[PDB]
C-alpha cells in the first residue's frame, strides 16, 4: 500500500470502521426529524397541487408577472 | 567642450579619484585608530534590565526542530485546519 | 521596444522571475565544492 | 565641571579625548565627537593644515580680489570671478598645476600614514625662517599656522556666506553695514 | 509558563530571554515551525527596509532632487513618474548589496551557515556595538522602530492611496474619507 | 493584448530561466560515468 | 530604581519611568527642561512688559505662539535653533560622556560664572531650589500658553 501525502492527511477520516454507536444512538431525533420532512413535502407538494392555499401564494404562470 | 575635454568631466575624475582614494586612506587611518578607546563605547538612558532587553547580545538559537516546508505547511493549516472547532467536540465497533 | 517592452509592467516579470530562480540556484551553488578542478568537467555535485 | 573631575581643557564637561595627546601642535584637547578614535589623528592632522594652508590663500584672495583686479583680468564680485575664470579656463589651469603638486603630495600622505613623514610636513622652507638656527622658533610657529588656519577656515567661510546674503563686498560691508535686506523694513505681522 | 505579552496563553516554547525584543508574543506560534534565525533577520529586514522608506515618504514630499520626474510629491505617484530604468538600477544596486553583505549564502539553510547572528551584515561604522549592554538595549530600539515602521508605511501607504496626498499633507486639509 | 502579454512574458521568461539556470547546474556531471 | 542619592528624591515615581530609563538621563532631562522652561516663564512675562526697540514695528502686537509662527518668517528663530543646536550638540556628547562612565554629574555644563556653588553645603540647597523651581517653571509654562490658547491673552494681561 502506497504511502502519499494527501493519503496521510486524510488518513483519520477514514479510520474509524465499523466504530458504532451503543443501542439505538440517536434514532428518536432522526424519526421525529422524518417526521418534520414528510409534513413538509405534504405541505409543498399540496401548495403544487392547489389543495393547499396558503395566503399572498399564487402558484400560477400568471404570478411571473 | 565634450568627453574627455570637458571641464565638467575634469571635476568628476577628481571627485572619483577622492572616492577611490577614501578607502585607502581613511581605512589605514581608522586602522591606527578604530574607536579602540577604554572610555568608547555606546550609551543608552534606558536601564537594562528593562522589559525586552535580550540576556546576551546576538543570540543564534540553534533551532533542531521542524524544515521550512512544515512551517509553510502549518501557515497554510492557519487557514484551512485553524483549531476554532476542536473546541467543541462531541463526546464500540460492530461485528 | 528594446525587448518589446513598450509598458514598463513587462520588465517586473524580466527580472523577478530570473532573479527568484537565480535565488534557488545560489542554494545549489553554495552547496558545492567551488575549489578549482584540473579537469574537462567538474565530477563533483 | 563644577564637581571635581579630571577633564579636558577646552571644555570642561568632556573627558580629555583619548589618543588626543598634547604632542600635536594646538591640542585644546577639543575633540568632542570623537573622530581621532575613528581616523588616525596624524591623517587628520594632514587635512587641517591643507585645508587651512588653502584657506588663508583664499582670505587673503577674496579680500585683495576685491580691491585689486590684475589688469589683463575684469574686476568683477569674486564668486563671479570663478564663473568667468571656468568659461576662460583660467580655471582648469589652476585645477591642472594643483592637481600635478597634489600627486606629489598624496604620495606623501601615504608615508604619513606608514610611519615617515610628520603630518603636513613637506619641507618647504625656501626661507631660513625656523631654520637650524631658527629652529625653536619651529614650535611656535606651528601653533601659529595652526591657528591662523582654523581662524581662516571660518573666516572664509564667513566671507563667502556674508556676502551672499548681503549682496554686499566684505571691505564694503565694514565701511557700510546694513541689516540683511528687508529687515529694518519688513513686518512678518 | 505564561507569555508576557499575551499572559492567557503560554510562553512560545522557542521563545526565552536570549533573543532580544521577546515578550513572547507568538501567538500563532510561527516560531515553532521556523528558524529564529530567518525570522528576525526578516524582522529586522522589513523593518530596516521600512524605516529608510517611512522617511522616504515624509522626505520626498518636503524635498524634491532636481532631476526632471522626481517632482512628483506622493510617494506612490512618484514611482510611476520617476523614468522606469532607474527604478531597475536601484534594483540591482540592492541586489548586489544583498549577495555581497549575505556573502552569497541567501537561502534559508545556508544564510546563517556561517555565523551571522541575525542582521549582522557588519554594519557597524562608529563602533557602538562594544558594550554588550549597550548592545543588547540598542537591538530592543532596532525592534521597537523596526516594528512601528513597518505599521506606519503600511498606513501612510494605504492612506496615500486613499487620498493622493503625501503624509504631512494629509494631516493638514485631512478630509474625511467619503470627499475624496 | 497588454495581460496577455504580460501572461505571456512571465511564462516565457519563467521556463527559459529554468532552461538557463537548469543547464548551468553542473549539467556534465549528470552522466552515468560520474563517480 | 528610585534611590536617595539624587537630589529632590520625595520618593515620587508612580508610573516607574525609573526601572526602564537611567535616572541619569532622566535627570539631565528634569534639569534641561525646566533650565528652558524657567526662561520660558521669564520670557513670556518680559516679553508683555518690555519689547526690545524696533521689535513692536516688525512683528506687531503677536504674542505666545502667535509670535513664533510671525517670528519664523524674521528668522529670528532660526538663528535661535542654529546657535542652540550648536550648544546642544556639545550637550550629546556631554550625555554621551556620562552615560559612558564618565565624571560629569547629570545636569552639570560647568557654568559658575561667580563662583556661587564654590562652597559644597551651599550647592545643594540651590541645586534643590533648581529642580524645583524648574519643576514649577514648566507647570507655569504649560500653563500661560493653555490660558493662551483658550483666551487669546498674554498672562500679564490675562492679570491686568
Ligand atoms: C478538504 C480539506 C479540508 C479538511 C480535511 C479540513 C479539515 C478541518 N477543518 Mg476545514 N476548511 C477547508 C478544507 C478542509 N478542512 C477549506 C477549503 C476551508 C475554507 C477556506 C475550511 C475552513 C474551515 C474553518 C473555518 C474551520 C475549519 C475547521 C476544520 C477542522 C475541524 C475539526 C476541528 O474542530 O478540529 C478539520 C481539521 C475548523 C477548526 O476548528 O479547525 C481546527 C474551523 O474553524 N475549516
Ligand atoms: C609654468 C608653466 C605654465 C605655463 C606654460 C602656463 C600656460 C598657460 N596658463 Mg598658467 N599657470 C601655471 C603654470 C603655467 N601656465 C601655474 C603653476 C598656475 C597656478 C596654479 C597657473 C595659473 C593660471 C591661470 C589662473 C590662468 C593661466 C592661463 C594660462 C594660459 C594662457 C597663457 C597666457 O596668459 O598668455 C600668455 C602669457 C602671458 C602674456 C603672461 C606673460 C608670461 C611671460 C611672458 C612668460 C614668463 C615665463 C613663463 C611664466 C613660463 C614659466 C616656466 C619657465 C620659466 C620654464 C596658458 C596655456 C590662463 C588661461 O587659462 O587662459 C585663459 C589663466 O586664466 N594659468
Ligand atoms: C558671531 C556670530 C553670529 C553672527 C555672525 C550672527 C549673524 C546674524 N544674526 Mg545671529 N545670533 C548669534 C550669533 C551670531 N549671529 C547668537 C549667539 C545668538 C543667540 C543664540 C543669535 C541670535 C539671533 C537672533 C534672535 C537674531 C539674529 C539675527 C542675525 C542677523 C543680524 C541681522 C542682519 O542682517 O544684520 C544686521 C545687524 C545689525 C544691524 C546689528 C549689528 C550690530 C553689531 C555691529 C554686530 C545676522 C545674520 C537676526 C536675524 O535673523 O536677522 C535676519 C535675529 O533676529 N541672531
Ligand atoms: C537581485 C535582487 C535580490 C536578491 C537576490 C535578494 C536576495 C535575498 N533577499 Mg531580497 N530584496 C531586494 C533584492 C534582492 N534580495 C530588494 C531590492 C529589496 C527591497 C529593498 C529586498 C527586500 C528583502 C526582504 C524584505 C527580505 C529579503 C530577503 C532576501 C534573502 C532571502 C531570499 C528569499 O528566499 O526570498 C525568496 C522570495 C520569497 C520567499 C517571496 C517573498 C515572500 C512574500 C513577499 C511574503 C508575503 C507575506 C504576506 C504579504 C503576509 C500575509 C498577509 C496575511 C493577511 C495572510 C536573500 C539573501 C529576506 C531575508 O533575508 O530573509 C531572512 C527578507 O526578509 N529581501
Ligand atoms: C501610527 C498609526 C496611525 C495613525 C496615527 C493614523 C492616523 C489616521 N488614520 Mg491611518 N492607518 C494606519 C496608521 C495610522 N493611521 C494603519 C496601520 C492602517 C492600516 C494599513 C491605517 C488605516 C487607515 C485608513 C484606511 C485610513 C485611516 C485613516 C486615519 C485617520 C482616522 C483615524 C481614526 O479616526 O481612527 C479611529 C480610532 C479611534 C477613534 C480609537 C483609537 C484608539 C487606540 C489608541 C487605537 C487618522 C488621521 C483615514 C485617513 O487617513 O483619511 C480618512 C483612512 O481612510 N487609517
Ligand atoms: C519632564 C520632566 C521631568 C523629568 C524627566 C523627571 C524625572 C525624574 N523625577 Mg521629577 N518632577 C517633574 C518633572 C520631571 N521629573 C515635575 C513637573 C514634578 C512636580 C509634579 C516632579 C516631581 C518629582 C519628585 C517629587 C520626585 C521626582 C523624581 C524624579 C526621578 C524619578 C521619577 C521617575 O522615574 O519618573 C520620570 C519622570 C517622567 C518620565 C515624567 C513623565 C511625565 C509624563 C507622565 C510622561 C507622559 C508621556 C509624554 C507626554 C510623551 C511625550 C514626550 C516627548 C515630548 C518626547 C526622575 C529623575 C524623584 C526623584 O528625585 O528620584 C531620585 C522624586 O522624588 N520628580
Ligand atoms: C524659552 C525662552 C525664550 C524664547 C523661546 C523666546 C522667544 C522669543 N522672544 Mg523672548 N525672552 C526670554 C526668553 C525667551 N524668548 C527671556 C528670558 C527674556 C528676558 C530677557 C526675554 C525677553 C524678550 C523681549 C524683550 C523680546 C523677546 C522677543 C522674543 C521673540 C524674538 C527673539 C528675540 O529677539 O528675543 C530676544 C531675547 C533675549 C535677548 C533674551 C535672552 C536671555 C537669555 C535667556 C539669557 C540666558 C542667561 C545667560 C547665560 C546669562 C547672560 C521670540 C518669540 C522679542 C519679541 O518678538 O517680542 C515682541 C522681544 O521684543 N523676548
Ligand atoms: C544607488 C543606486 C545607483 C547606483 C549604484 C548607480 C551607479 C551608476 C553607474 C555606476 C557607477 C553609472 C555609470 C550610472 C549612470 C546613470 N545613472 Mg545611476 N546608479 C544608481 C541609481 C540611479 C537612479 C535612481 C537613476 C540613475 C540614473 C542614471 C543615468 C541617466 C540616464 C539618462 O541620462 O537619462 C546614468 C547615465 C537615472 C536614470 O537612469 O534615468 C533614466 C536615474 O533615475 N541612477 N549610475
Ligand atoms: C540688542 C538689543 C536689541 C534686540 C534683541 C533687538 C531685536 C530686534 C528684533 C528681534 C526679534 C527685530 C525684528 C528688531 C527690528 C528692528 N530693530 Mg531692534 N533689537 C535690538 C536693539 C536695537 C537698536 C539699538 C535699534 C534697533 C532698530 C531696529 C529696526 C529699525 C528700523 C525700524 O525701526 O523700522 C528694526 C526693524 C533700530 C531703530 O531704528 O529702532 C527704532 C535701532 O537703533 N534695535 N529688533
Ligand atoms: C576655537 C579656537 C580659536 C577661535 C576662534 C573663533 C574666533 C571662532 C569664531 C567662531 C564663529 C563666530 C562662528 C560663527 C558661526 C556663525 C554662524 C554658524 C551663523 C550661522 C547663521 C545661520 C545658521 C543663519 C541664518 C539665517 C537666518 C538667521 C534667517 C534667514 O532669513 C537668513 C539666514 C540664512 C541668514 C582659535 C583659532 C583662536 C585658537 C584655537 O586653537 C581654538
Ligand atoms: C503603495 C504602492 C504604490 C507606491 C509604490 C508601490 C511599490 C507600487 C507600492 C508600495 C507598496 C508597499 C510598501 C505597500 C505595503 C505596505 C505596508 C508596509 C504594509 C503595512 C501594514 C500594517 C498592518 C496592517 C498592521 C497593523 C498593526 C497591528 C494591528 C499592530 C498590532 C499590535 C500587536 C499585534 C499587538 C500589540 C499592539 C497592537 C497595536 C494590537
Amino acid at each position: 500500500a502506497l504511502r502519499t501525502r494527501l493519503g496521510e492527511l486524510l488518513r483519520p477520516l477514514n479510520s474509524e470502521y465499523g466504530k458504532v454507536a451503543p443501542g439505538w444512538g440517536t434514532t428518536p431525533i432522526m424519526g421525529f426529524v422524518m417526521l418534520l420532512f414528510a409534513v413538509f413535502l405534504l405541505i409543498i407538494l399540496q401548495i403544487y397541487n392547489s389543495s393547499l392555499i396558503i395566503e399572498n401564494v399564487d402558484v400560477d404562470w400568471a404570478s411571473l408577472g | 567642450p565634450q568627453g574627455f575635454t570637458s571641464p565638467k568631466n575634469h571635476f568628476a575624475s577628481v571627485i572619483g579619484l577622492w572616492v577611490l582614494f577614501a578607502l585607502p586612506v581613511w581605512s589605514a587611518a581608522y586602522k591606527q585608530a578604530g574607536c579602540t578607546t577604554p572610555d568608547w563605547f555606546g550609551v543608552s538612558q534606558v536601564a537594562e534590565d528593562a522589559p525586552g532587553v535580550g540576556l546576551l547580545a546576538k543570540a543564534a538559537p540553534e533551532y533542531n526542530g521542524p524544515s521550512f516546508r512544515e512551517g509553510l505547511e502549518y501557515v497554510f493549516s492557519f487557514v484551512w485546519k485553524p483549531p476554532i472547532l476542536i473546541a467543541w467536540k462531541p463526546r464500540v465497533y460492530d461485528e | 521596444e528594446a525587448l518589446g517592452v513598450d509598458d514598463g509592467r513587462l520588465l517586473v516579470p524580466l527580472v523577478l522571475i530570473p532573479v527568484f530562480v537565480a535565488l534557488l540556484y545560489g542554494n545549489f551553488a553554495s552547496t558545492q565544492d567551488n575549489e578549482d578542478f584540473f579537469d574537462t568537467y567538474d565530477q563533483r555535485r | 565641571a563644577v564637581f571635581q573631575g579630571d577633564f579636558s581643557e577646552s571644555v570642561p564637561f568632556l573627558k580629555t579625548p583619548t589618543n588626543l595627546d598634547g604632542s600635536l601642535p594646538g591640542d585644546v584637547g577639543f575633540d568632542p565627537l570623537g573622530f581621532s578614535e575613528v581616523f588616525d589623528i596624524r591623517v587628520l592632522r594632514e587635512a587641517e593644515l591643507k585645508h587651512g594652508r588653502i584657506a588663508m590663500l583664499a582670505t587673503l584672495g577674496y579680500l585683495v580680489q576685491e580691491a585689486y583686479v590684475f589688469p589683463f583680468f575684469d574686476k568683477v564680485p569674486p564668486i563671479q570671478a570663478h564663473d568667468v575664470l571656468v568659461k576662460s579656463g583660467g580655471m582648469s589651469q589652476i585645477l591642472l598645476w594643483t592637481s600635478f603638486l597634489e600627486i606629489f603630495g598624496g604620495i606623501a600622505l601615504f608615508q604619513t600614514i606608514q610611519g615617515r613623514r610628520y603630518p603636513g610636513d613637506f619641507a618647504f622652507d625656501p626661507l631660513g625662517l625656523s631654520q637650524g638656527k631658527n629652529a625653536e622658533k619651529l614650535e611656535r610657529y606651528q601653533l601659529a599656522e595652526i591657528k591662523h588656519s582654523r581662524l581662516a577656515m571660518l573666516a572664509f567661510s564667513g566671507f563667502v556666506h556674508q556676502g551672499f546674503i548681503t549682496k554686499q563686498g566684505v571691505l564694503e560691508q565694514l565701511g557700510n553695514f546694513k541689516p540683511i535686506p528687508g529687515f529694518p523694513e519688513a513686518t512678518f505681522f | 509558563d505564561r507569555s508576557y505579552s499575551m499572559p492567557f496563553l503560554e510562553r512560545p516554547p522557542a521563545l526565552d530571554g536570549s533573543l532580544a525584543g521577546d515578550v513572547g508574543f507568538d501567538p500563532l506560534g510561527f516560531s515553532n515551525y521556523f528558524d529564529l534565525k530567518w525570522l528576525r533577520e526578516a524582522e529586522l529586514k522589513h523593518g530596516r527596509v521600512c524605516m529608510l522608506g517611512c522617511t522616504g515618504f515624509i522626505t520626498q514630499e518636503k524635498i524634491q532632487l532636481p532631476l526632471p520626474g522626481f517632482d512628483n510629491k506622493v510617494a506612490t505617484e512618484a514611482f510611476f513618474s520617476v523614468p522606469a530604468g532607474g527604478l531597475w538600477q536601484i534594483f540591482f544596486t540592492l541586489g548586489a548589496i544583498e549577495i555581497l553583505s549575505n556573502g552569497g549564502k541567501l537561502a534559508p539553510g545556508d544564510m546563517f551557515a556561517d555565523g551571522r547572528a541575525p542582521g549582522d551584515l557588519g554594519f557597524d561604522p562608529l563602533n557602538l556595538s562594544g558594550d554588550d549592554a549597550a548592545l543588547r538595549r540598542f537591538i530592543l530600539a532596532e525592534l521597537k522602530h523596526c516594528r512601528l515602521a513597518m505599521i506606519g508605511l503600511g498606513g501612510m501607504l494605504h492612506q496615500m492611496l486613499i487620498t493622493k496626498q503625501g503624509p504631512l499633507d494629509q494631516l493638514a486639509n485631512f478630509q474625511p474619507i467619503q470627499y475624496y | 493584448m497588454f495581460t496577455l502579454k504580460i501572461v505571456v512574458y512571465t511564462t516565457v521568461t519563467l521556463f527559459v530561466s529554468l532552461f538557463t539556470f537548469g543547464f548551468l547546474s553542473n549539467d556534465a556531471s549528470r552522466n552515468p560515468n560520474r563517480k | 530604581g528610585l534611590d536617595g542619592t539624587y537630589v529632590g528624591d520625595v520618593g515620587f515615581d508612580p508610573l516607574g519611568f525609573s526601572s526602564i530609563i537611567d535616572m541619569r538621563w532622566l535627570r539631565e532631562a528634569e534639569l534641561k527642561h525646566g533650565r528652558v522652561c524657567m526662561l520660558a516663564a521669564t520670557g513670556m512675562i518680559v516679553q508683555d512688559v518690555y519689547q526690545f526697540p524696533g521689535v513692536t514695528k516688525s512683528f506687531g502686537d503677536a504674542k505666545m505662539t502667535t509670535l513664533h509662527d510671525v517670528a519664523v518668517k524674521q528668522g529670528s528663530m532660526q538663528q535661535l535653533l542654529v546657535w542652540l543646536g550648536l550648544l546642544e550638540i556639545f550637550g550629546f556628547v556631554a550625555i554621551v560622556q556620562m552615560l559612558q562612565g564618565s565624571d560629569r554629574q547629570p545636569g552639570d555644563f560647568g557654568f559658575d560664572p561667580l563662583n556661587c556653588a564654590a562652597n559644597p553645603d551651599t550647592l545643594a540647597r540651590r541645586q534643590l531650589v533648581e529642580l524645583k523651581n524648574g519643576r514649577l517653571a514648566m507647570i507655569a509654562t504649560a500653563g500661560m500658553l493653555h490660558h493662551f490658547f483658550i483666551t487669546g491673552k498674554g498672562p500679564i494681561q490675562l492679570i491686568t
